[PDB]
Protein backbone atom coordinates (compact mmCIF):
# COMPACT_ATOMS: atom_id res chain seq x y z
CA UNK A 1 0.00 0.00 0.00
CA UNK A 2 1.04 3.52 -0.82
CA UNK A 3 0.56 6.07 1.54
CA UNK A 4 1.74 9.59 1.45
CA UNK A 5 1.46 11.70 4.93
CA UNK A 6 1.42 15.41 5.20
CA UNK A 7 2.62 17.67 7.85
CA UNK A 8 3.34 21.07 8.76
CA UNK A 9 0.17 23.32 7.73
CA UNK A 10 -0.90 26.08 9.95
CA UNK A 11 -1.47 30.05 9.83
CA UNK A 12 0.94 32.39 8.70
CA UNK A 13 1.05 36.20 8.34
CA UNK A 14 2.08 37.65 4.79
CA UNK A 15 5.59 38.04 3.97
CA UNK A 16 5.82 34.86 6.91
CA UNK A 17 7.54 31.52 6.01
CA UNK A 18 6.80 27.89 6.89
CA UNK A 19 8.09 24.40 5.55
CA UNK A 20 6.08 21.65 4.59
CA UNK A 21 6.84 17.86 5.35
CA UNK A 22 5.60 14.65 3.41
CA UNK A 23 6.64 11.24 4.59
CA UNK A 24 6.40 8.10 1.60
CA UNK A 25 6.04 4.62 2.16
CA UNK A 26 5.20 1.77 -0.04
CA UNK A 27 7.19 2.33 -3.27
CA UNK A 28 11.25 2.40 -4.01
CA UNK A 29 11.11 6.52 -3.16
CA UNK A 30 14.75 7.24 -4.49
CA UNK A 31 13.38 6.46 -7.95
CA UNK A 32 10.20 8.58 -8.17
CA UNK A 33 9.33 12.20 -8.58
CA UNK A 34 7.71 13.81 -5.62
CA UNK A 35 5.55 16.97 -6.45
CA UNK A 36 3.88 19.57 -4.49
CA UNK A 37 0.25 20.13 -6.11
CA UNK A 38 -2.10 22.66 -4.19
CA UNK A 39 -6.08 23.61 -4.25
CA UNK A 40 -7.84 26.44 -3.38
CA UNK A 41 -11.26 27.56 -4.19
CA UNK A 42 -10.60 30.54 -6.65
CA UNK A 43 -7.54 28.72 -8.33
CA UNK A 44 -8.46 24.78 -8.47
CA UNK A 45 -5.80 22.22 -8.30
CA UNK A 46 -2.19 23.64 -9.30
CA UNK A 47 1.06 22.47 -9.75
CA UNK A 48 3.26 23.99 -7.50
CA UNK A 49 6.53 22.36 -7.51
CA UNK A 50 8.55 18.76 -8.35
CA UNK A 51 11.87 17.33 -7.54
CA UNK A 52 12.82 14.48 -9.37
CA UNK A 53 15.23 11.13 -8.86
CA UNK A 54 18.63 11.74 -7.81
CA UNK A 55 19.18 9.37 -10.88
CA UNK A 56 18.73 12.68 -12.83
CA UNK A 57 20.54 15.35 -10.46
CA UNK A 58 17.43 15.33 -8.46
CA UNK A 59 16.44 18.67 -10.48
CA UNK A 60 13.75 21.21 -9.60
CA UNK A 61 11.04 22.56 -11.11
CA UNK A 62 8.42 25.50 -10.31
CA UNK A 63 5.22 26.68 -11.36
CA UNK A 64 6.18 30.36 -12.33
CA UNK A 65 3.60 31.84 -9.50
CA UNK A 66 5.86 30.36 -6.47
CA UNK A 67 9.25 30.31 -8.15
CA UNK A 68 11.75 31.97 -5.92
CA UNK A 69 9.61 31.77 -3.26
CA UNK A 70 9.36 28.15 -2.47
CA UNK A 71 11.86 25.32 -2.36
CA UNK A 72 11.60 21.57 -3.21
CA UNK A 73 13.88 19.18 -1.44
CA UNK A 74 13.77 15.21 -0.27
CA UNK A 75 15.52 13.59 1.76
CA UNK A 76 15.86 9.57 0.33
CA UNK A 77 17.11 8.24 3.50
CA UNK A 78 13.77 9.68 5.31
CA UNK A 79 11.60 8.86 2.35
CA UNK A 80 10.91 12.48 2.73
CA UNK A 81 10.01 15.71 0.25
CA UNK A 82 9.58 19.35 1.70
CA UNK A 83 8.35 22.47 1.07
CA UNK A 84 10.13 25.52 2.38
CA UNK A 85 7.76 28.81 1.48
CA UNK A 86 8.74 32.26 2.05
CA UNK A 87 7.95 35.75 1.38
CA UNK A 88 4.11 33.84 1.37
CA UNK A 89 1.07 35.84 -0.03
CA UNK A 90 -2.86 35.46 0.75
CA UNK A 91 -3.55 34.10 -2.35
CA UNK A 92 -0.51 31.34 -1.87
CA UNK A 93 -3.43 30.07 1.19
CA UNK A 94 -4.93 26.72 0.18
CA UNK A 95 -4.63 22.88 0.65
CA UNK A 96 -1.19 21.43 -0.34
CA UNK A 97 -1.07 18.36 -1.13
CA UNK A 98 2.05 15.93 -1.61
CA UNK A 99 2.02 13.79 -4.69
CA UNK A 100 3.92 11.03 -6.56
CA UNK A 101 3.86 11.98 -11.23
CA UNK A 102 4.92 8.95 -12.59
CA UNK A 103 7.51 10.09 -14.85
CA UNK A 104 6.13 12.97 -16.26
CA UNK A 105 2.55 11.65 -16.84
CA UNK A 106 -0.04 11.06 -14.11
CA UNK A 107 -0.40 12.43 -10.46
CA UNK A 108 -0.72 8.58 -9.34
CA UNK A 109 -0.94 8.89 -5.70
CA UNK A 110 -1.68 11.98 -3.48
CA UNK A 111 -1.50 12.41 0.33
CA UNK A 112 -4.34 14.01 2.55
CA UNK A 113 -3.34 17.42 2.14
CA UNK A 114 -1.69 19.76 4.85
CA UNK A 115 -3.96 23.66 5.13
CA UNK A 116 -2.18 26.97 4.56
CA UNK A 117 -3.70 29.92 5.78
CA UNK A 118 -2.12 32.95 5.01
CA UNK A 119 -3.89 36.52 6.66
CA UNK A 120 -2.92 39.45 8.68
CA UNK A 121 -5.76 38.47 10.60
CA UNK A 122 -5.50 38.07 14.82
CA UNK A 123 -6.93 34.93 16.08
CA UNK A 124 -10.97 35.94 17.74
CA UNK A 125 -13.63 34.08 19.03
CA UNK A 126 -16.51 34.96 17.82
CA UNK A 127 -19.53 36.72 18.98
CA UNK A 128 -23.12 34.78 18.98
CA UNK A 129 -26.51 36.01 18.29
CA UNK A 130 -29.97 34.82 18.60
CA UNK A 131 -31.82 34.75 15.42
CA UNK A 132 -35.39 34.23 17.23
CA UNK A 133 -38.17 32.44 15.53
CA UNK A 134 -40.70 34.95 14.24
CA UNK A 135 -43.82 35.85 16.10
CA UNK A 136 -45.70 34.62 12.34
CA UNK A 137 -46.75 24.80 11.46
CA UNK A 138 -42.77 24.99 10.82
CA UNK A 139 -41.05 27.76 12.66
CA UNK A 140 -37.30 28.80 11.92
CA UNK A 141 -34.72 29.54 14.24
CA UNK A 142 -31.15 29.87 14.84
CA UNK A 143 -27.76 31.67 15.52
CA UNK A 144 -25.74 33.67 13.98
CA UNK A 145 -21.58 33.74 14.44
CA UNK A 146 -19.75 36.56 13.76
CA UNK A 147 -16.57 38.10 13.50
CA UNK A 148 -13.93 34.89 13.79
CA UNK A 149 -10.81 33.67 12.79
CA UNK A 150 -9.63 31.18 11.98
CA UNK A 151 -11.65 29.01 11.09
CA UNK A 152 -13.31 26.33 11.98
CA UNK A 153 -16.14 26.78 14.81
CA UNK A 154 -18.41 24.18 15.70
CA UNK A 155 -22.02 24.56 16.48
CA UNK A 156 -24.14 21.76 17.53
CA UNK A 157 -27.87 22.14 19.40
CA UNK A 158 -29.31 21.30 22.65
CA UNK A 159 -25.94 20.10 22.95
CA UNK A 160 -26.25 17.44 20.37
CA UNK A 161 -29.94 16.73 21.58
CA UNK A 162 -31.57 18.31 18.66
CA UNK A 163 -29.99 17.51 15.18
CA UNK A 164 -32.48 16.94 12.27
CA UNK A 165 -33.36 19.88 10.41
CA UNK A 166 -30.18 21.75 11.60
CA UNK A 167 -28.37 23.49 8.79
CA UNK A 168 -24.77 24.80 9.93
CA UNK A 169 -24.02 26.73 6.42
CA UNK A 170 -20.35 27.42 5.40
CA UNK A 171 -18.51 30.27 6.73
CA UNK A 172 -17.85 33.37 4.47
CA UNK A 173 -14.82 35.38 4.65
CA UNK A 174 -16.06 39.32 5.71
CA UNK A 175 -14.26 41.96 3.70
CA UNK A 176 -12.46 42.36 7.68
CA UNK A 177 -10.55 38.93 7.44
CA UNK A 178 -12.82 37.85 9.62
CA UNK A 179 -15.41 34.97 9.15
CA UNK A 180 -19.16 34.83 10.07
CA UNK A 181 -21.83 31.75 9.45
CA UNK A 182 -25.31 31.05 10.91
CA UNK A 183 -26.58 27.79 11.89
CA UNK A 184 -30.90 27.04 11.75
CA UNK A 185 -33.53 24.93 12.66
CA UNK A 186 -36.69 24.24 12.13
CA UNK A 187 -39.24 23.11 14.68
CA UNK A 188 -42.69 22.99 14.68
CA UNK A 189 -44.15 25.96 15.85
CA UNK A 190 -46.22 24.32 18.76
CA UNK A 191 -43.06 23.37 20.49
CA UNK A 192 -41.79 27.16 21.04
CA UNK A 193 -43.47 27.44 24.42
CA UNK A 194 -42.29 23.84 25.30
CA UNK A 195 -38.77 23.61 24.11
CA UNK A 196 -35.86 25.31 25.05
CA UNK A 197 -33.22 25.80 22.06
CA UNK A 198 -29.72 26.75 22.94
CA UNK A 199 -26.61 26.44 19.92
CA UNK A 200 -23.55 25.56 21.52
CA UNK A 201 -20.45 27.24 19.76
CA UNK A 202 -16.97 26.24 20.07
CA UNK A 203 -13.79 28.17 18.78
CA UNK A 204 -10.86 25.81 19.71
CA UNK A 205 -8.41 28.53 18.22
CA UNK A 206 -9.40 31.39 20.97
CA UNK A 207 -10.53 28.83 23.56
CA UNK A 208 -14.40 30.16 23.40
CA UNK A 209 -17.25 28.24 23.99
CA UNK A 210 -20.54 30.06 24.08
CA UNK A 211 -23.90 28.78 24.55
CA UNK A 212 -26.88 31.05 23.27
CA UNK A 213 -30.46 30.35 24.03
CA UNK A 214 -32.66 31.39 21.65
CA UNK A 215 -36.80 32.43 22.40
CA UNK A 216 -39.45 34.60 20.84
CA UNK A 217 -38.66 38.01 21.06
CA UNK B 1 -0.04 27.47 -20.14
CA UNK B 2 -2.31 24.92 -20.99
CA UNK B 3 -5.38 25.52 -19.81
CA UNK B 4 -8.04 22.93 -20.03
CA UNK B 5 -11.77 23.95 -20.15
CA UNK B 6 -14.13 21.63 -18.57
CA UNK B 7 -17.83 21.69 -18.69
CA UNK B 8 -20.04 21.46 -17.29
CA UNK B 9 -19.39 23.07 -14.23
CA UNK B 10 -22.55 21.44 -12.49
CA UNK B 11 -24.17 17.89 -13.89
CA UNK B 12 -27.05 16.79 -12.51
CA UNK B 13 -27.24 13.07 -12.57
CA UNK B 14 -30.25 11.24 -11.60
CA UNK B 15 -29.15 7.49 -10.29
CA UNK B 16 -28.77 4.99 -12.90
CA UNK B 17 -28.40 7.48 -15.63
CA UNK B 18 -25.54 7.47 -18.36
CA UNK B 19 -24.31 10.88 -17.83
CA UNK B 20 -20.79 12.27 -19.52
CA UNK B 21 -19.06 15.29 -19.49
CA UNK B 22 -16.28 17.46 -21.41
CA UNK B 23 -12.54 18.58 -21.16
CA UNK B 24 -11.03 20.40 -23.65
CA UNK B 25 -7.59 21.98 -24.22
CA UNK B 26 -6.44 24.86 -25.20
CA UNK B 27 -4.20 23.46 -27.47
CA UNK B 28 -3.44 20.01 -28.91
CA UNK B 29 -2.65 17.59 -26.47
CA UNK B 30 -2.65 14.51 -28.20
CA UNK B 31 -3.93 11.79 -25.63
CA UNK B 32 -2.21 12.82 -22.63
CA UNK B 33 -5.26 13.62 -20.56
CA UNK B 34 -5.53 12.12 -16.95
CA UNK B 35 -8.91 12.00 -15.07
CA UNK B 36 -9.81 12.19 -11.25
CA UNK B 37 -12.23 11.82 -8.75
CA UNK B 38 -12.38 14.36 -5.65
CA UNK B 39 -15.15 12.79 -3.17
CA UNK B 40 -16.35 15.82 -0.58
CA UNK B 41 -13.25 16.02 2.50
CA UNK B 42 -10.88 13.48 0.12
CA UNK B 43 -7.96 13.94 -2.02
CA UNK B 44 -7.53 13.66 -5.79
CA UNK B 45 -7.89 9.57 -6.70
CA UNK B 46 -6.60 9.03 -10.73
CA UNK B 47 -9.19 7.35 -12.78
CA UNK B 48 -8.38 7.08 -15.96
CA UNK B 49 -4.68 7.70 -17.85
CA UNK B 50 -3.84 8.58 -21.09
CA UNK B 51 -7.57 9.59 -22.36
CA UNK B 52 -8.99 5.98 -22.63
CA UNK B 53 -7.27 3.82 -20.21
CA UNK B 54 -8.39 2.36 -17.01
CA UNK B 55 -7.03 2.34 -13.53
CA UNK B 56 -6.61 -1.13 -11.68
CA UNK B 57 -9.53 -0.86 -9.31
CA UNK B 58 -11.51 1.81 -10.90
CA UNK B 59 -15.07 0.74 -11.53
CA UNK B 60 -15.89 -0.70 -15.56
CA UNK B 61 -18.57 1.84 -15.51
CA UNK B 62 -15.93 4.56 -16.42
CA UNK B 63 -14.75 5.18 -19.71
CA UNK B 64 -12.77 8.12 -21.07
CA UNK B 65 -12.50 8.82 -24.82
CA UNK B 66 -10.89 11.95 -26.93
CA UNK B 67 -8.02 13.12 -28.75
CA UNK B 68 -6.28 16.26 -29.80
CA UNK B 69 -8.24 18.93 -27.65
CA UNK B 70 -11.59 17.51 -26.44
CA UNK B 71 -12.22 14.62 -24.18
CA UNK B 72 -15.19 13.07 -22.17
CA UNK B 73 -15.71 10.90 -19.40
CA UNK B 74 -18.53 8.91 -19.10
CA UNK B 75 -19.82 7.29 -16.64
CA UNK B 76 -23.00 4.24 -17.68
CA UNK B 77 -25.05 4.26 -14.89
CA UNK B 78 -24.32 6.44 -12.13
CA UNK B 79 -23.88 5.32 -8.96
CA UNK B 80 -24.18 7.22 -5.46
CA UNK B 81 -20.29 6.89 -4.86
CA UNK B 82 -19.84 8.62 -8.08
CA UNK B 83 -21.27 11.80 -6.51
CA UNK B 84 -17.88 14.05 -6.19
CA UNK B 85 -15.68 16.51 -8.43
CA UNK B 86 -14.08 15.23 -11.33
CA UNK B 87 -10.79 17.25 -12.77
CA UNK B 88 -9.11 16.36 -15.83
CA UNK B 89 -5.15 17.23 -16.29
CA UNK B 90 -2.83 17.41 -19.58
CA UNK B 91 0.84 15.81 -19.20
CA UNK B 92 1.27 16.95 -23.26
CA UNK B 93 3.74 19.41 -21.95
CA UNK B 94 4.97 21.63 -19.48
CA UNK B 95 3.55 23.00 -16.63
CA UNK B 96 1.14 20.01 -16.01
CA UNK B 97 -2.67 21.80 -15.68
CA UNK B 98 -5.86 20.84 -14.77
CA UNK B 99 -9.16 21.80 -15.00
CA UNK B 100 -11.85 23.96 -13.51
CA UNK B 101 -13.77 20.55 -12.71
CA UNK B 102 -16.87 19.55 -12.74
CA UNK B 103 -19.60 18.61 -9.85
CA UNK B 104 -21.54 15.79 -10.12
CA UNK B 105 -24.64 16.78 -8.18
CA UNK B 106 -27.86 14.48 -7.56
CA UNK B 107 -30.86 15.22 -9.59
CA UNK B 108 -34.69 15.25 -8.39
CA UNK B 109 -37.47 17.13 -8.30
CA UNK B 110 -38.10 20.57 -8.17
CA UNK B 111 -38.73 21.99 -4.30
CA UNK B 112 -39.15 25.35 -3.33
CA UNK B 113 -37.81 26.97 -0.92
CA UNK B 114 -39.41 28.27 2.53
CA UNK B 115 -38.66 31.73 3.23
CA UNK B 116 -37.51 33.13 6.45
CA UNK B 117 -36.28 37.15 7.66
CA UNK B 118 -34.43 37.68 10.75
CA UNK B 119 -33.89 40.92 12.11
CA UNK B 120 -30.89 42.15 13.91
CA UNK B 121 -31.08 40.83 17.25
CA UNK B 122 -31.14 43.90 20.26
CA UNK B 123 -28.04 42.29 21.17
CA UNK B 124 -25.83 43.08 17.91
CA UNK B 125 -27.45 46.27 17.60
CA UNK B 126 -25.83 47.48 20.67
CA UNK B 127 -22.52 46.15 19.56
CA UNK B 128 -22.83 49.20 16.62
CA UNK B 129 -24.11 46.67 13.71
CA UNK B 130 -26.76 45.18 11.67
CA UNK B 131 -27.10 41.63 10.18
CA UNK B 132 -30.06 40.97 8.30
CA UNK B 133 -30.56 37.15 7.44
CA UNK B 134 -33.14 35.47 4.87
CA UNK B 135 -32.92 31.84 4.93
CA UNK B 136 -33.99 29.78 1.81
CA UNK B 137 -35.10 26.25 3.71
CA UNK B 138 -34.75 22.54 1.29
CA UNK B 139 -34.63 23.82 -2.18
CA UNK B 140 -33.99 22.52 -5.36
CA UNK B 141 -32.09 23.26 -7.42
CA UNK B 142 -29.96 25.45 -6.54
CA UNK B 143 -30.38 28.31 -8.41
CA UNK B 144 -31.90 31.29 -6.68
CA UNK B 145 -32.34 34.89 -7.25
CA UNK B 146 -32.66 36.62 -3.58
CA UNK B 147 -33.07 40.48 -3.49
CA UNK B 148 -32.83 42.74 -0.73
CA UNK B 149 -34.66 46.26 -0.71
CA UNK B 150 -35.05 48.63 1.83
CA UNK B 151 -37.36 51.20 1.80
CA UNK B 152 -37.88 50.09 -1.79
CA UNK B 153 -34.19 50.31 -2.96
CA UNK B 154 -32.62 47.59 -3.88
CA UNK B 155 -29.21 46.60 -2.23
CA UNK B 156 -25.96 45.92 -4.11
CA UNK B 157 -22.72 44.90 -2.49
CA UNK B 158 -23.75 44.60 1.12
CA UNK B 159 -25.04 41.18 1.21
CA UNK B 160 -23.17 37.92 1.32
CA UNK B 161 -24.78 34.53 0.18
CA UNK B 162 -23.92 30.71 1.71
CA UNK B 163 -25.32 27.39 0.64
CA UNK B 164 -25.05 24.46 2.13
CA UNK B 165 -23.63 21.08 0.62
CA UNK B 166 -26.42 18.92 -0.70
CA UNK B 167 -28.38 17.28 1.96
CA UNK B 168 -27.68 13.57 2.11
CA UNK B 169 -31.06 12.73 2.69
CA UNK B 170 -33.79 15.25 0.50
CA UNK B 171 -31.12 16.21 -1.85
CA UNK B 172 -31.96 19.46 -1.41
CA UNK B 173 -29.67 22.75 -0.41
CA UNK B 174 -30.27 25.48 1.72
CA UNK B 175 -29.23 28.85 1.18
CA UNK B 176 -28.21 31.71 3.32
CA UNK B 177 -28.43 35.43 2.62
CA UNK B 178 -26.85 38.06 4.72
CA UNK B 179 -27.54 41.84 4.38
CA UNK B 180 -24.71 43.92 7.16
CA UNK B 181 -25.53 47.51 7.33
CA UNK B 182 -24.55 49.65 9.87
CA UNK B 183 -26.11 50.67 13.33
CA UNK B 184 -26.73 53.98 11.83
CA UNK B 185 -27.52 52.74 8.53
CA UNK B 186 -29.75 50.38 9.85
CA UNK B 187 -31.71 52.98 11.61
CA UNK B 188 -32.07 55.19 8.56
CA UNK B 189 -34.69 52.84 7.06
CA UNK B 190 -37.93 51.42 8.52
CA UNK B 191 -38.75 48.44 5.89
CA UNK B 192 -36.42 45.52 5.21
CA UNK B 193 -37.40 43.14 2.54
CA UNK B 194 -36.13 39.91 1.38
CA UNK B 195 -37.44 38.53 -2.20
CA UNK B 196 -37.03 35.21 -3.41
CA UNK B 197 -37.31 33.85 -7.45
CA UNK B 198 -37.04 30.47 -7.85
CA UNK B 199 -38.13 27.57 -10.39
CA UNK B 200 -40.39 26.15 -7.20
CA UNK B 201 -42.70 29.07 -6.39
CA UNK B 202 -45.67 30.10 -9.17
CA UNK B 203 -44.60 33.53 -8.26
CA UNK B 204 -41.35 35.24 -5.94
CA UNK B 205 -41.82 35.45 -2.26
CA UNK B 206 -41.00 38.26 -0.34
CA UNK B 207 -40.37 38.55 3.56
CA UNK B 208 -40.46 41.59 5.18
CA UNK B 209 -40.44 43.67 8.46
CA UNK B 210 -40.33 47.18 9.90
CA UNK B 211 -37.57 47.99 11.59
CA UNK B 212 -38.26 47.74 15.62
CA UNK B 213 -41.73 46.06 15.42
CA UNK B 214 -43.23 43.15 17.52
Amino acid sequence: EVKLEESGGGLVQPGGSMKLSCVASGFIFSNHWMNWVRQSPEKGLEWVAEIRSKSINSATHYAESVKGRFTISRDDSKSAVYLQMTDLRTEDTGVYYCSRNYYGSTYDYWGQGTTLTVSSASTKGPSVFPLAPSSKGTAALGCLVKDYFPEPVTVSWNSGALTSGVHTFPAVLQSSGLYSLSSVVTVPSSSLGTQTYICNVNHKPSNTKVDKKVEPK
Amino acid sequence: DILLTQSPAILSVSPGERVSFSCRASQFVGSSIHWYQQRTNGSPRLLIKYASESMSGIPSRFSGSGSGTDFTLSINTVESEDIADYYCQQSHSWPFTFGSGTNLEVKRTVAAPSVFIFPPSDEQLKSGTASVVCLLNNFYPREAKVQWKVDNALQSGNSQESVTEQDSKDSTYSLSSTLTLSKADYEKHKVYACEVTHQGLSSPVTKSFNRGEC
